[PDB]
């Protein structure tokens, strides 16, 4: 199962792939920029880029990507839940890669629908 | 009362020779210096809160000897575990850990480290939410803990920065002692979700189903599978200044670094020591996955140094940075344990009888060290050595006025003929 899950993931990134670079070209901020790393099923650039525009905490959350650890994933949506009950502003590029954390990102209340 | 203790010591003797599991006398030992410890720190003169502190000294210091002791002489040689390259990275750290003693013996001294480590009381009026103070004074675009890190830290309110201080102290604190369980429930709790996510990267990778031989243990996969990745990712993040030094100190542990000058300057011989430890440790197992090649290429963002030190290195510079602390007379046979050379130093300290009577304790202790040695590896200490050791300390029993428990110590010798 993982075998095929890895084969299958590496080539929806194959395809995917100049889409999301060209994205990457015209973004003119750095945490968009993060997240479309994360759509290129890339941690490691993503958590780069996060270290690199000086977003260190970010970085080190999304180092979880992909580990599938259920603690990471109830507490990134209990987050998006305080944000999303008051929570004054939160970046528009934040709560999505901490949506991707919550490991259900349309099946949801902060929806990447 | 109190001039009472040789019978303590001398009592768990009696008990020993009488029910004729030698590394009991050396627990109650420490026991009992405990006990003592208790004692005078109570309610005493503050002539007192010395001979307390060279007491608590003393239980460590039969601690440490109980726990390495037992594991290197109730060594019994188990099974050897088989990997393959299909195992997890958790698996490898595991039989690292297993395989080489050299290695586990500095984990064992560090779980002591972390025993004997005093943490703060668990801070009071903590706030509701995180930078609540932010927040409110309007001017938080994101609410994420990188946000004042992508522009001027002006943005976080003092008092917010005050609460997060104390708090990543706290943290770190409780990290230091082992205590990894209640800093995620505090970072949990204390609306520090994602500083606690943080906190969970500290796992290797296991998955039951792959690894086999730890099915027992886990029933369900857990821990990060490109942890050389999260830990440059952790250690780049505790070298980025802005953040509190308590947090990038935090981080400095974590990627086995060495934390900044603002906290390792309040560390004393027992806290750095065991930041030093934790260096050797980490480097080692990073060094043992890389040459197993189960670490991916990819991961390499960032120089970590490879070169791990010796434990009698660490002790050495350490020593030096500590050199009154280095010097108090059982931590050098707290180093003399870690190190083996223990005898070494009996036979050492045997001959500065021929400044070790002007301190009281030592004479005593090495004595009893020097019987315990004796009794769980016969011929130990030199003959000679423990002759000199009690006929010394006997005649300060005699100088005590407590003859009364003198044949205990007699059954070492023929020359008890002579008494």
């Amino acid at each position: 199962k993982k075998e095929r899950h890895c084969r299958l993931t590496s080539w929806i990134v194959s395809q995917i792939g100049p889409e999301i670079e060209e994205k990457i070209r015209n973004s003119s901020n750095e945490i968009e920029q993060i997240f479309l790393y994360l759509l290129l099923n890339d941690v490691v650039r993503a958590s780069k880029l996060a270290i690199e525009s000086k977003n260190g905490h970010l970085s080190v959350l999304i180092s979880y990507l992909g580990s599938n650890d259920p603690r990471i994933r109830d507490l990134a949506e209990l987050q998006l839940q305080k944000w999303s009950t008051g929570g004054c502003s939160i970046d528009k590029n934040i709560s999505k890669i901490y949506k991707l954390l919550s490991g259900s990102p349309f099946e949801g209340l902060f929806s990447l629908k | 009362y109190q001039t009472e203790r040789f019978t303590k010591f001398s009592d768990t003797l009696k008990e020993f020779k009488i029910e004729q599991d030698p590394f009991n006398i050396i627990r109650e030992f420490r026991s009992a210096a405990g006990q003592l410890a208790l004692d005078l720190a109570n309610s005493g003169d503050e002539s007192n809160v010395i001979s307390s502190k060279d007491w608590e000294l003393e239980a460590r210091f039969w601690h440490l000897v109980e726990l390495l002791l037992v594991f290197r002489n109730a060594d019994l040689d188990l099974d050897e575990m088989e990997l393959h390259p299909y195992n997890s990275r958790g698996l490898f750290e595991k039989k690292l850990m297993q395989d080489n003693k050299q290695l586990y013996q500095i984990w064992i001294v560090m779980v002591w480290l972390k025993e004997n480590t005093y943490v703060m009381e668990r801070p009071k009026n903590v706030p509701t939410s995180k930078w609540l103070n932010s927040i409110t004074s309007g001017g938080l675009k994101s609410c994420d803990l990188d946000f004042p890190l992508r522009e001027n830290t002006n943005v976080l309110d003092v008092k917010d920065k005050e609460e997060d201080h104390i708090f990543f102290k706290y943290i770190y604190e409780l990290i230091l002692a082992g205590a990894i369980d209640e800093a995620l429930e505090e970072a949990k709790l204390s609306d520090n979700i994602s500083i606690c996510m943080i906190l969970c990267g500290i796992q290797e990778y296991l998955n039951p189903v792959i690894d086999t031989q730890i099915a027992n243990e886990f029933n369900t996969q857990q821990g990060i599978k490109k942890h050389s990745l999260w830990r440059r990712t952790v250690y780049s993040l505790s070298q980025q200044a802005g953040l509190d030094p308590y947090e990038r100190a935090i981080y400095s542990y974590l990627s086995g670094a060495i934390p900044n000058q603002e906290v390792l300057q309040y560390s004393d011989w027992e806290s750095d020591l065991h930041i030093h430890l934790n260096q050797i440790l980490q480097t080692e197992i990073e060094n043992y996955l890389l040459e197993n090649n189960q670490v991916g290429t990819d991961e390499l963002i960032l120089p970590l140094p490879s070169h791990a030190l010796t434990v009698q290195e660490v002790l050495n510079r350490v020593a030096s940075r500590h050199p009154s602390e280095s010097e108090h007379p059982i931590r050098v046979l707290m180093a003399s344990v870690i190190l083996d050379s223990l005898p070494s130093v009996i036979h050492s300290s045997v001959e500065m009888l021929l400044d070790i009577i002007d301190k009281p304790y030592l004479l005593r202790i090495v004595t009893h060290l020097a019987i315990c040695l004796d009794i769980i590896n016969p011929g130990s200490v030199e003959e000679v050595d423990k002759s000199k050791l009690i006929t010394t300390y006997i005649s300060l029993l005699k100088l005590q006025g407590l003859y009364e428990n003198i044949p205990i110590y007699a059954t070492f010798l023929n020359e008890s003929d002579c008494l």
